[PDB]
């Protein structure tokens, strides 16, 4: 699967 | 409650700060004077040592050398070590007791953002001192813009996070000298744009970031994510 979605910096 | 007293406080602070500048200018003169003395001293020693070394025991030279090494270098050392900032630092330390703190600074940033949201003010208008009455007066730096964007970010206002981060970047493009980490600006900006659903633009900004920091962990992961979904 892809990486997890963009996390909050 | 203590509202009107606080207005009184800010006015007092403005005059206090003027006094700090006076003190700072005194410190500068004192350091300039100390440095001019050391430069003249160094010049004399430069002449003496240069002459002595390009020469491939006489009691006059021996006396002059012993005294210079034993005595004169100690006096020079004392001057180099002499602190000229006591007066300034003492006053600043006393005055800081009455200064606003981190919570006050964040409070003011939020109040600016609230005003912006209320009157739907654009960032460039705010930043470039183009708000009425006070025309062409107080300007926000690229770092001020980044800071406001980050306050917006903590409150989950991704719309204003985007606007302020883009203003920061425009000011850099316009040639503003600044210490802000442009990678970090893009890091917050790409996420804020992503949050509002514009994947194309978020992908674009992610690629921009990776140009500047190829090893940026979060951005590299974001690219793989975008490339997976978008493709």
């Amino acid at each position: 699967p892809p990486p997890p979605p963009p996390p909050p910096p | 409650p203590g509202f009107f007293t606080s207005i009184g406080q800010m006015t007092d602070l403005i005059h206090t700060e003027k006094d700090l500048v006076t003190s700072l200018k005194d410190y500068i003169k004192a350091e300039e004077d100390k440095l001019e003395q050391i430069k003249k001293w160094a010049e004399k020693l430069d002449r003496l040592t240069s002459t002595a070394t390009k020469d491939p025991g006489h009691p006059v030279n021996a006396f002059k050398l012993m005294k210079r090494l034993n005595t004169e270098w100690s006096e020079l050392e004392n001057l180099v070590l002499k602190d000229m900032s006591d007066g300034f630092i003492s006053n600043l330390t006393i005055q800081r007791q009455y200064f606003p703190n981190d919570e006050d600074q964040v409070g003011a940033a939020k109040a600016l953002l609230r005003l912006q949201d209320t009157y739907n003010l654009d960032t460039d208008t705010i930043s470039k001192g183009n708000l009425p009455g006070v025309k062409h007066k107080s300007f926000l730096t690229a770092e001020d813009c980044f800071e406001l964007g980050k306050v917006a970010y903590t409150e989950a206002d991704y719309y204003h996070t985007e606007l302020w981060m883009e203003q920061a970047l425009r000011q850099l493009d316009e040639g503003e000298i600044s210490t802000i980490d442009k990678v970090s600006v893009l890091d917050y900006l790409s996420y804020a744009v992503y949050q509002q659903g514009d994947l194309d633009k978020a992908l674009l900004l992610t690629k921009k970031l990776l140009e500047l920091d190829p090893e940026h962990q979060r951005a590299n992961g974001n690219l793989k994510y975008f490339e997976y979904i978008m493709a």
